[PDB]
């Protein structure tokens, strides 16, 4: 799980929504290019 | 039964106890090549009764204070009674390390021979123990002045 | 699971406040074909880190975490770091995510307010937790764990737990050397002191004030290696824990072997020390030879401990370190040696798992662990795991080099565990000594031969013990007749049982009928008969088939969730079949797979019974040839209706018999002939099943309902004909009310339903073209006498 | 089993002869002799190969 380590990474990111569904995609080992396209699309909504 | 090179390689690797893994492969190949060269030399270059030879070997043992070992070997030979394998083994005989350490009395049959034999055995045991201790001590003493990292 | 996108990505679209656009559904689809069991993140991670720090407004925490996250050495921190850097690149994407998140954050906030390091303690918590973890993994087994007395006897390794006010400079150097030698032996200094390790440490020195500033500076180099050696002894003890692992014990013992070299050098210097011929600069010269090596050795130990490296964690750390220990060529080779040795601690089990086909998992170091999976319950269960969970894969536990072949190794280990579950557990003759070596392709090289041998052995064992050839030459009689006498007895005997409703059927009578029909034919050459039986379902084939076809389509609760208990227990559709094959002996047919193989029997035998009823009606209709059928208004419209319905039912059967049947059956035969692995045979059978049901056309709820309506119209027409025959031959109530030459109207309704079915076939041949639909249209338009009119009604759209 | 017992008896005799011959070597030699290999040639090659193996072992021990 490492929910605490995911929050540690988020605080490391130091931004302004755990976002660990993406860490689940990392567990599935999704690709960075599709990840970037998905991030841009989810940002647009 | 295999190809002469195949069985030669098997036996050579059996004698070979095999730095790099490429070095190990090269050592095996060198053993095979040396075996092939030796076999080729034997082919390019290319007796006593086997019972007589076994008799000579047992006689040598009994003369060499191995009359019991001669009897054991003679029992093996009599059970045997392959001959080329026996000759090859006889040629290899002694190539193992030589072995240095391994109804009633008529009243006058008591002998200090047996007593002295037992005393010598006990003395040899003590000497072996002391020699082992001294040898371990020498190995450690030689290591005592060395750097230590190899 | 396989649909984990529904849990993550679909909720990413919804919860992320992104409902417009594609949301994270198309993102789920993008990551789905991009999600690998392994990691292929080769990238200039230094470049990505530089980019992140460059865009880091507060780069202190960014760089700190860039180091801290590696402290745990977690899973694929590089992908997250790259994501955190590349997302900072697009402020529009960042701002849009801020819109997607901050508004929901405000909503949640509003909804909320309405209503020191002790080595002893750090290691004791670890030891107790690891004992509990090993007990959990044991799941009812003991442990060769370290003893309580091993934890006791504090400083069990004899761990490192003089007036020099006016000493001469030489005497000061000598006394400092004595103190430092005691420290190197883990002993107290002469004029100075050394506080113990502040948890993860060696000895926190406390230099003597009288130690010269130059002397203290020179000693400063020594103190690093001293603390390193003390912490190294502590780490060796830590790896000596059985909780650390037997492989950790092997690593610790190898370290102890080199530690002898450390004490050896201590004594080598002690030679001159007792001689009094040493010097501070001479000592520094000798220390430089291995003072760095001390810290180098403690490095890998701290890497394992700090990552809590269990399983292939320390293995991967070690292999990476060995790939990076270059420059320090000594460490580049020493770590390789440790790798090669300690591989065998797991590689023996790996060889055991790979070679022996039996993975030893006292610690479950091999990723393949023989997960509990009862193979017997696979056949009778609609959902089964034994065929896939007789050996689970611990993806988290894998070595650096092992991770490459692991997937191929996963397949090979699955085959080997299959051989073990086959009773004939065996070692793969390829037992290439599993061990660590620089050749990585070599690790998979002999692995290729081993996997090939495993697959070949599986194929041979299937062709042997499984012997699926007879299991199919016999199943040909099952659900497909393939011989008239195969199902002739079943048709001839089940008549009374089906006449008895499903509530009215007698199971004992059915059993007797089955046994007698089993002995009633000469086709008993098939030996697998005992593996097969009959059965029944508390719902019609339609009752569940159409419910699935309308999979929450139009009758989620209207008919699919409507229980068959709403209707009555009817003998015919409720009927079913039974068959089974053991876990090792082909538990292939799980109740889902077994149901798929079974229901073809239901559909085929339904059409067979309808054709039998039609043939019985026609045979009883043998007297009408002795006179003119014109005077048979209630018995001659039957002839026209039979002509109009033979094309609907009997002719509909021929397309299944030849076009549908030959393709799937021959595909199964050829694909099984080319099948070499279990997956290949599964593909051949899956073709035989899916493609056969595809040509059966039993998966389009609208078209299947139309065909069922036509078949039911035919069945009702046959029933009305039989009723009119019973009410007329006995005439020589309800049956006479079925038709009074109104069976002419029933035949007209059958013709209209046939026109609708031909329209459905035309719809299949128009919206899907296909060849089977074009054949359905071709079989309908045999002649225009009943097809030119159908063509005009087709134009009647 | 007869071949195995014969090999065991021959190995016992060779050990009594203090030859230090291996059982695998015994089986290989049996195969060679049935193949028509001179006992003298086999023994000479065996001695030469034993010497070569000993030299290689010494060299590798100095090569560690």
């Amino acid at each position: 799980a490492e929910e605490t380590e995911l929050f540690e990474l988020a605080q490391a990111a130091g931004g302004a929504e755990v976002f660990k569904i993406l860490v689940d995609l990392l567990k599935l080992n999704v690709a960075p290019l599709a990840v970037f396209q998905m991030l841009k699309s989810m940002c647009a909504g | 039964m295999a190809s002469v090179p195949q069985l030669l390689d098997d036996l050579c690797e059996a004698l070979l106890p095999a730095q790099r893994r490429g070095s190990r492969k090269r050592a095996k190949q060198s053993l095979k090549k040396v075996a092939y060269n030796a076999l080729f030399t034997n082919l390019f270059q290319d007796r006593l009764p086997v019972k007589n030879r076994i008799l000579m070997l047992s006689f040598d043992l009994r003369v060499g204070g191995l009359a019991a070992e001669a009897d054991r070997l003679e029992e093996l030979v009599e059970g045997l009674e392959l001959g080329s394998v026996l000759d090859l083994l006889v040629q290899l005989a002694g190539s193992g390390p030589p072995r240095v350490l391994q109804n009633v009395r008529y009243g006058g049959y008591d002998c200090c021979h047996l007593s002295g034999i037992e005393a010598d055995v006990r003395s040899i045991i003590s000497g072996e123990e002391e020699l082992c201790r001294d040898l371990i001590r020498k190995t450690l003493q030689v290591m005592e002045a060395a750097p230590g990292t190899g | 699971s396989e649909f984990r996108i529904h849990h993550d990505v679909n909720e990413l679209l919804s919860l992320l406040r992104v409902h417009g656009g594609d949301g994270a559904e198309v993102y789920i689809d993008l990551l789905q074909k991009n999600r690998t069991p392994y990691v292929t993140t080769t990238v200039s991670a230094h470049s990505a880190k530089v980019k992140i720090a460059e865009f880091s407004r507060t780069p202190e925490d960014f760089l700190k975490k860039y180091d801290e996250l590696k402290s745990k050495n977690t899973r694929n921190l590089d992908p997250l770091v790259y994501l955190l850097s590349k997302l900072m690149e697009d402020r529009e994407t960042l701002q849009y995510l801020q819109q997607n998140a901050k508004e929901r954050a405000e909503l949640a906030a509003s909804a909320a307010a309405s209503s020191g390091p002790t080595w002893q303690q750090s290691l004791e918590l670890t030891r107790k937790m690891l004992r509990d973890k090993q007990s959990k993994k044991n799941s009812g087994q003991r442990l060769p764990v370290l003893p309580a007395w091993v934890y006791e006897r504090p400083a069990l390794l004899g761990d490192f737990l003089v007036p020099i006010g006016s000493l001469p400079l030489a005497s000061q150097e000598a006394a400092v050397v004595e103190d430092l030698l005691y420290v190197l032996v883990g002993v107290d200094g002469r004029y100075i002191s050394a506080q113990p390790l502040t948890g993860r440490q060696g000895r926190t020195f406390l230099v003597d004030p009288n130690l010269d500033l130059s002397i203290r500076e020179l000693v400063s180099r020594i103190l690093p290696v001293a603390a390193s050696y003390s912490t190294v002894t502590r780490f060796i003890e830590e790896k000596s824990s059985f909780e650390y692992g037997q492989v950790n014990h092997a690593l610790a013992a190898a370290m102890r072997t080199l530690v002898k070299e450390y004490l050896v050098l201590v004594t080598q210097l002690e030679q001159l020390q007792r001689q009094g011929l040493l010097s501070l600069q001479k000592l520094w010269f000798y220390i430089q030879p291995a003072m760095r090596s001390l810290d180098i050795l403690a490095s890998l130990a701290t890497s394992v401990d700090k990552g809590e490296c269990i399983g292939g964690a320390t293995l991967s750390l070690l292999h990476d370190r060995s790939f990076s220990y270059t420059g320090d060529s000594q460490a580049q080779e020493l770590c390789l040696h440790l790798t090669k040795a300690a591989s065998t601690p797991y590689f023996e089990i790996l060889e055991k798992w790979i070679y022996r086909g039996i993975i030893d998992d006292p610690y479950s170091e091999f990723m393949v662990e023989e997960h509990e999976l009862r193979k017997e319950k696979i056949q009778e269960d609609y959902n089964d795991k034994y065929w896939d969970q007789r050996y689970t894969v611990v993806q988290r536990q894998i070595p650096s080099f092992l991770q490459k072949m692991a997937g191929k190794v996963l397949s090979t280990g699955k085959y080997l565990n299959v051989v073990r579950e086959c009773g004939h557990d065996v070692t793969c003759p390829v037992a290439k000594e599993v061990v660590y070596t620089l050749k990585e392709r070599a690790y998979v090289e002999q692995i290729e031969k081993a996997f090939s041998y495993a697959s070949k052995v599986l194929l041979d064992f299937l062709m042997g013990e499984k012997e699926l050839l007879a299991h199919l030459r016999s199943i040909k009689r099952y659900f497909l007749m393939d011989q008239g006498d195969f199902f002739v007895h079943f048709m001839d005997l089940t008549e009374e049982e089906l006449k008895k409703p499903v509530d009215d059927i007698t199971p004992t009578r059915l059993e007797a009928l089955l046994e007698l029909a089993l002995r009633m034919s000469t086709a008993n050459t098939d030996p697998f008969k005992d593996d097969l039986k009959i059965d029944l379902m508390p719902h019609d084939l339609i009752t569940q088939l159409l419910r699935v076809l309308a999979i929450e389509t139009q009758q989620e609760k209207a008919m699919v969730h409507a229980d068959p208990t709403e209707l009555t227990l009817s003998g015919l559709e409720a009927f079913s079949f039974d068959y089974v094959v053991t876990w090792p002996l082909s538990l292939i047919i799980n109740r889902k797979a077994l149901t798929r193989y079974q229901m073809l029997f239901r559909h085929m035998f339904y059409c067979k019974h309808v054709e039998r009823q039609l043939c019985s009606v026609w045979i009883s209709n043998k007297a009408a040839k002795r006179f003119s059928l014109h005077s048979a208004k209630w018995f001659a419209g039957a002839f026209t209706l039979r002509q109009r319905m033979l094309n609907f039912v009997q002719n509909i059967q021929s397309y299944m018999m030849f076009e549908v049947m030959e393709p799937t059956w021959h595909v199964l035969e050829q694909n099984l002939r080319s099948a070499s692995n279990i997956d290949d045979v599964l593909g051949h059978h899956a073709s035989f099943l899916d493609n056969c049901l595809k040509d059966c056309m039993l998966t389009n709820p609208e078209l299947l309902r139309v065909f069922s309506k036509l078949m039911s119209v035919c069945v009702m027409f046959t029933n009305c004909l039989q009723r009119f025959t019973q009410s007329m031959k006995l005439d020589s109530p309800q049956l006479a009310s079925s038709f009074e030459a109104t069976i002419t109207k029933f035949d007209k309704n059958f013709s209209a339903h046939l026109l609708d079915l031909l329209a459905r076939l035309s719809i299949y041949s128009t919206s899907d073209c296909e060849h089977g639909m074009a054949s359905v249209i071709s079989r309908l338009d045999f002649n225009g006498f009943y097809t030119e009119r159908l063509e005009r009604l087709s134009a009647e759209r | 089993n007869a071949v195995r017992e014969t090999m065991d008896v021959l190995l016992e005799i060779s050990r009594i002869l203090n030859t230090g011959l291996d059982m695998e070597t015994l089986s290989i030699c049996v195969r060679l002799c049935e193949q028509g290999i001179n006992p003298e040639a086999l023994s000479s090659v065996i001695k030469e190969l034993r010497k070569a193996t000993e030299a290689l072992k010494a060299a590798e021990n100095m090569t560690s």
